């Protein structure tokens, strides 16, 4: 029933219009819900502007008169020129017109901003549409209404700010080059006026609100004006100490000061240089005085949330950084600013002390600024003696664990700060570690915190001064665990002796005897039932056998063997209470280790004693689950199998190239076994349907598989002889994989097989042409139906569907032309199904294989081949194109659609196409490609866009096809053609800019 | 050294 | 939070579903630690779960005695059974409800401590 | 004692999904665009009282863009999200805040970063600066794990409050209750859900 005010042919009844708004803004439930789709509806009406007039002068519901300049706004952004010209000068005076009124009731004027906002929005985008060549007094006549009532000035302080914003702020992706340009030189043009009245508000007083809508407007004026409006008056001044005492405008005006501190400044005139020191030291000044001392312990400020609080020290510390990044050597020579630039930094440690993640980040960044130039720049670095020793302690106390760039850039601020002073950082980490052992800020966190800060700053003190520094935290760490009672406390400290130690390898490989020790303490953490503690030690051990593993290889004095194979013999009992993912990082470990011997027979044989267990159960499982295949049901069976891969997995990932001996060992009965569970996940589907896929039996049995898979990528990724590759592994290997993958049902695809081959590709595609081409003839239709239906099914497959496609376009691109023409065609329809796809894992690369496919046609020079390519799939890739750029569902791939799409125009005013492109009886013959390709893109577009004229294609063909050699010109033209097609009368004069 | 190799090697974290 | 009258006897965290036959999908309801909890004045022992970090109530119901732990199709570490009095979100509604647990010990053993509060309740 | 919450932000980024896990606890996997707007209520328990957000879930497709900047009116809080594993989503951040902050002046603002279960990130977090001069509060956050997704109602809950220590604490739970006409029907719902998979079996949890 509410339905009423959609019917056009009627008049409308306001009273019910404020019904339906309200019973959608205030109302709840179904009855909103109703009203939303109603009000929706209303506003999409094409004819709904024509009602504005009397919403805006009869209704008395302010949501319902937002409404109406809605779709006003809308009415002016698309259809303005569309308007009879009397319509034009209706709207504009009735707009003005009404924000008049509103500005003379101080009634609507205080109560009713969001509608008085939204009026000089409005207003806005008709200056937008008709300023100034057809407004030109609206400058003027803005200043002289200014004066005639104080709430016009400030709301005239609205309208400005929204006009720079939408000129200068956020014109690139909403109006054209042209149109940019041209408001940003008609504000220019007549900004000495406008300044002048700002100036004059700023200095005469008196009203706060609008002191403050007078100094928003000046924030976005600094992103533009020239530099002689900040310097050249006395305006910095008034924003340093005058704004800076009320809290009404404090902080906008810190903002506007902030900005002040990145304009265009020559940085030879010495005079504009005392013009960026004064403003600062006032400000500072009005800090100190009016607000907080720099004493005030600002993180508890923060932590109170009084009124404005967390803004300001929030705008303080962006004002901080962002001048002393810029500025601070202009305080660093005299001595009558040491004092100013010392509490500037001040205020920088206590902000640095306040709990907020982001605001830290923040600071620290300024920090890492500081002490880098500190470390380089001579003579410097004792102006911040007093300012780093507190840094030391800031940074030390709020130390992350190893977000993962948080911590890096407090190692970074960290170790640039003890090469400053290795003593005062000494000094804090063993106080610290002190007030640990009298227990004063003992904790769990405490103690970790300190733990990462000592860990962070090795190989920066010499070894030397590293060696007595690391003994005095081992000796303070580990008497802190006879003091503790208790294995959880306990665990904790013996944890952090771990993470130390593991940070110092420097320390560690000029003591064997204490390295040894360390190991095997490591080891016998592996027993350990404590929760962290196991995975502790796994951690740990792997994080130093990457660092030492050359004291693991090599015989040391004073023992019998190279530790790695007394690490070898004892595996078994060592890795015996671990899970089965630690056992994988500890053999991880191992083959790092084993990688040092560069001894080929000697690394084989430690190879064989490191693989002896998995193949010793290897050997079993294949005999007793060959005959009979019955196991491969059983879980535990299959547990075992997909544990010896992963082993298998985690050695050939550290060891790379040589582990192709273990790999041969086990090659022919690992694909032999692929090929069993392949036959069980088969015949389970058959029995049990495609619910089987998802129970555990079948889950296990492709796990095998995936890990198979998983271990031939890894070595073909790493292997260095190529030839074995090809000769030994890629014959078994299709042989095993792909007549498996063709040939099951599409929901018992494993998607790996497509990942496998296209690192075969990767690696040996250049030697593998019939492999490549046998690939395709498996994988390239049964997939391609998977995925050609819809943008969701079979997401994996869709993935390494492209990946591979885009791999053999790359390497073995013979492969298509081997291809029969109606498998080629698919190959191109697959292409551009590529386009389509919002996953931009997909989107981008599908565009990189039309590119690579244009150029791989374009190497074939005039043949056959070549020729008939064009004549075939060239306007079907200009005009599957032109879609996806055009139908703004497919924005963040826009580059890449600009360069294939400019490759496929330079394509043509090359003359690099041989054969005409057009049919024989369709156009005069003679006629260039350079035409054809002008008529067939101007039909095109008329077609996808009438609302365009002939002489806005005709322009922008124009100018595009002129550009196909100059992208960042081309990309342009394309923004301006985006633009002009959400609008009509769009000018096509305006791709005329370049 | 040999001495500290003893004190982490003997530690007790059950006490 | 109205639980000091009881004590805990199974504690273990999962993931709760409940089934939409309407649509023919498994919906999650809630991850956080599923407690028993014996009531000391009624020896009644009910599941109670909450939400991680929001604390919200996701399972209320008395592990009724005629309650059958069937297993899911595509799992060996859930239990599948339905529910006829859930009050977390209000009313005393029916549910099909799926717990799923971290390992299959402690589906197991959720079974064990599942059958145990099962005689419990018949007392 | 109820709060108006505007969600914005590009299509596609979470804006839903969020909300859902918040109400249902569920995790919609499929991406069905708003039409305009989806209101919710939606209720935490703190310390302080319950306190109750008007979610106004607004549809970031501009052809499903409903009234637009109407949504935002009388808005308390606002919660902007992009999309980390998306750049553009980053890049429209500035115009989803320039449209918010012209019809709300001045309301507490979460920026969020959603889908950060993703390996292959995008928007990393060195990128994210532009919260720290519009005075927003930052979270990453993920509807699939839930990593930080209590995060941004406890700190508007906070700011509308006006107690930065506030918290959510436990709703008190009360004692669960305890027919043949039934339980042919209550099994036939059962030898369904058993032969419906579980989703996501290679999870944690
Ligand atoms: N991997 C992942 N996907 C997510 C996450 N959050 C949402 N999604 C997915 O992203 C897609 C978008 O879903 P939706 O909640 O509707 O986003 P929206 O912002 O409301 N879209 P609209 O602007 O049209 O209203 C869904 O497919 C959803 O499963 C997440 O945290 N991680
Ligand atoms: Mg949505």
């Amino acid at each position: 029933s509410m339905e009423g005010i959609l019917d056009f042919s009627n008049d409308l009844d306001i009273a019910l219009l404020d019904q339906v708004v309200s019973t959608f803004y205030q109302g709840s439930g179904v009855q909103q819900k109703q009203a939303q789709e109603i009000l929706t509806k209303f506003q999409d009406n094409p004819d709904a502007w024509q009602k504005a007039d009397q919403i805006l002068q009869f209704s008395t519901n302010p949501q319902s008169k937002f409404i109406a300049l809605s779709i006003l706004d809308k009415l002016i952004t698309r259809k303005w020129k569309l308007l009879p010209n009397d319509h034009r000068i209706g709207i504009r005076n009735f707009v003005v017109g009404m924000i008049i009124s509103m500005c003379q009731d101080d009634e609507v004027f205080k109560t009713q901003k969001n509608l008085i906002n939204k009026s000089d929005l409005t207003l806005v985008q008709i200056l937008k549409q008709e300023w100034p060549q057809n407004w030109p007094e609206f400058i003027p006549e803005l200043i002289g209404s200014s004066s005639s009532s104080v709430n016009v000035c400030e709301n005239n302080m609205i309208v400005l700010k929204l006009l720079s914003e939408e000129v200068f702020d956020f014109s690139a992706e909403q109006m054209t080059q042209a149109k940019a340009l041209h408001l940003k030189n008609s504000m220019s043009k007549e900004f000495e006026q406008i300044f002048k009245l700002c100036f004059q508000v700023l200095e005469q007083g008196s009203s706060s609100s609008l002191i403050v809508a007078t100094l928003e407007s000046l924030l976005r004026y600094l992103h533009w004006i020239p530099y002689r409006y900040i310097y050249e008056t006395n305006i910095l001044e008034l924003l340093s100490t005058k704004f800076m005492t009320s809290p009404d405008t404090r902080a906008i005006t810190l903002k506007c000061l902030t900005e002040v501190s990145n304009l265009k400044i020559p940085q030879d005139n010495d005079l504009i240089k005392r013009q960026t020191v004064l403003f600062f030291q006032n400000t500072l000044q009005q800090i100190a005085t009016s607000v907080m001392p720099v004493t005030a312990d600002l993180k508890a400020t923060y932590a109170n949330a009084n009124g404005n609080d967390q803004s300001f020290l929030q705008d303080l510390a962006m004002f901080l950084t962002t001048y002393l990044a810029r500025n601070r050597a202009l305080l660093e020579s005299d001595e009558s600013l040491r004092e100013l630039l010392l509490n500037a930094h001040q205020y920088l440690i206590q902000l640095s002390k306040i709990e907020e993640r982001e605001l830290f980040k923040t600071t620290l960044d300024y920090w890492h600024n500081l002490v880098a130039d500190l470390f380089y720049e001579p003579l410097k670095k004792h102006i911040y003696e007093e300012i780093c020793s507190q840094l030391r302690l800031v940074i030390i106390e709020n130390m992350v664990r190893p977000t993962i760039q948080l911590y890096k850039s407090e190692r970074e601020v960290l170790v640039y700060l003890t090469h400053l002073n290795v003593i005062d950082t000494e000094e804090i980490m063993i106080s610290k570690l002190a007030r640990q052992i009298d227990g004063s800020e003992w904790s769990w966190h405490n103690i970790n915190t300190l733990s990462w800060a000592i860990g962070s700053i090795s190989g920066t003190m010499s070894e030397d001064t590293e060696k007595r520094f690391v003994v005095t935290v081992i000796k303070d760490l580990l008497g802190l665990c006879e003091q503790k009672r208790g294995k959880d406390n306990k665990a904790v400290v013996a944890s952090d002796i771990m993470y130390v130690v593991g940070q110092y390898p420097r320390f560690l490989k000029a003591h064997w005897n204490f390295l040894r020790t360390v190991i095997l303490k490591l080891f016998k953490f592996m027993h350990e039932t404590h929760e962290g503690v196991q995975d502790m030690a796994c951690d740990t051990f792997i994080k130093i056998v990457q660092k030492c593993k050359y004291h693991f290889v090599i015989q040391q004095p004073r023992e019998s063997e190279p530790f790695i194979q007394t690490i070898i013999r004892d595996i078994q009992k060592t890795t015996a209470d671990l899970q089965p993912q630690q056992v994988h990082t500890f053999y991880k470990a191992c083959g790092i280790i084993i990688s040092e011997e560069r001894s080929v027979a000697e690394r084989n044989r430690l190879l064989s004693d490191l693989m002896q267990l998995p193949n010793m159960a290897w050997d079993t499982i294949v005999e007793q689950s060959t005959a009979n295949p019955t196991l491969l049901l059983d879980s535990e069976t299959v547990k075992i199998i997909a544990n010896i891969i992963k082993t298998n997995v985690a050695v050939c990932t550290s060891m790379g190239a040589d582990f192709y001996p273990q790999l041969g060992h086990i090659y022919y009965n690992m694909l032999q076994l692929y090929r069993a569970v392949s036959s069980m996940i088969s015949a389970q589907v058959a029995a049990e349907g495609l619910i089987a896929t998802k129970t555990p039996k079948v889950r296990g049995l492709r796990t095998i598989k995936k890990e198979i898979l998983k271990l031939v990528e890894t070595y073909i990724s790493k292997a260095r002889n190529l030839d074995d590759v090809v000769k030994v592994l890629v014959e078994p290997l299709l042989n095993a994989v792909l007549e498996d993958y063709m040939n099951n049902v599409p929901d018992a695809r494993d998607a790996e097989v497509l990942n496998c081959m296209t690192t075969v590709v990767e690696k040996v595609g250049h030697m593998i042409p019939q492999g490549v081409i046998l690939i395709l003839q498996s994988v390239f239709e049964c997939t391609l139906d998977m995925i050609n239906k819809d943008f969701t099914e079979y997401p994996e497959h869709r993935v390494e569907f492209y990946k591979l496609l885009k791999v053999i376009n790359e390497k073995s691109f013979a492969a298509f032309l081997e291809l029969p023409p109606a498998a080629f065609k698919l190959f191109v329809d697959a292409i551009c199904w590529a386009f389509k796809h919002n996953n931009r894992d997909v989107e981008v690369n599908g565009l990189q294989i039309a590119l690579d496919l244009v150029k791989n046609i374009e190497r074939m020079g005039n043949v056959p081949f070549a020729n008939e390519f064009h004549k075939n799939y060239f306007f079907i890739f200009v005009s599957e194109t032109f879609f996806v750029l055009t139908d703004s569902d497919h924005k963040s791939g826009f580059s890449k659609q600009a360069l294939l799409l400019m490759k496929l125009i330079s394509l043509v005013y090359d003359n690099k196409i041989s054969v005409p492109l057009y049919q024989e009886a369709e156009v005069p013959q003679g006629t260039s490609n350079q035409v054809y390709l002008s008529q067939y893109l101007a039909n095109m577009l008329s077609n996808a866009f009438p609302h365009l004229t002939s002489e806005q294609i005709a322009s922008f063909l124009s100018a595009l096809t002129k550009q196909c050699k100059d992208l960042v010109v081309f990309k342009g033209t394309l923004r301006d053609f985006l633009v002009q097609i959400k609008e009509v009368g769009g000018d096509p004069t305006d791709y005329l800019f370049a | 050294l040999n001495e500290l190799a003893l004190k982490l090697a003997g530690l007790d974290i059950n006490k | 939070t109205m639980e000091e009258d009881e004590e805990v006897l199974y504690k273990v965290r999962a993931k709760l579903f409940r089934f939409d036959a309407d649509a023919k999908e498994w919906k999650e309801r809630g991850t956080g630690d599923c407690k028993f909890l014996k009531n000391k004045k009624t020896n009644k022992v009910r599941i109670l779960m909450r939400r991680d970090k929001t604390l919200k109530i996701c399972a209320n119901h008395i592990i009724a005695p005629e309650y059958t732990l069937k297993p899911n199709v595509g799992s060996d570490r859930s239990w599948v059974y339905a529910c006829t009095a859930d009050i977390a979100e209000g009313e005393a509604e029916a549910f099909t409800f799926a717990i799923r647990f971290g390992s299959k010990e402690n589906a197991d053993k959720f079974k064990e401590e599942f059958e145990k509060a099962q005689e419990i309740n018949k007392k | 004692v109820q709060f108006k919450l505007v969600l914005v932000g590009d299509g596609g980024t979470g804006k839903t999904t969020f909300v859902k896990r918040h109400l249902t606890g569920e995790f919609e996997k499929k991406y069905v665009a708003t039409l305009g707007v989806e209101v919710h209520p939606l209720v935490f328990h703190t310390n302080r009282g319950p306190i109750k957000f008007n979610v106004w879930d607004t549809a970031g497709q501009e052809k499903f863009g409903g009234l637009r900047d109407g949504y935002y009116i009388q808005a308390q809080c606002a919660i902007i999200m992009f999309d980390v594993t998306s750049r553009v989503t980053y890049k429209n951040v500035p115009n989803w805040h320039r449209d918010l902050v012209r019809v709300c002046e001045n309301i507490p603002i979460v920026l969020c970063g959603n889908k950060v279960d993703i390996k292959d990130r995008k928007v990393k977090a060195k990128s994210i600066v532009f919260h720290r001069k519009k005075n927003l509060q930052y979270y990453d956050i993920s509807a699939k794990s839930n990593y930080n997704f209590e995060k941004p109602f406890l700190w508007l809950a906070r700011k509308l409050i006006g107690d930065p220590n506030l918290e959510f604490v436990a709703m008190p739970a009360l004692a669960p209750p305890e027919d043949p006409a039934l339980a042919a029907q209550y099994e036939h719902d059962l030898e369904v859900a058993q032969t419906t998979a579980l989703p996501d079996e290679d999870d944690d949890l």
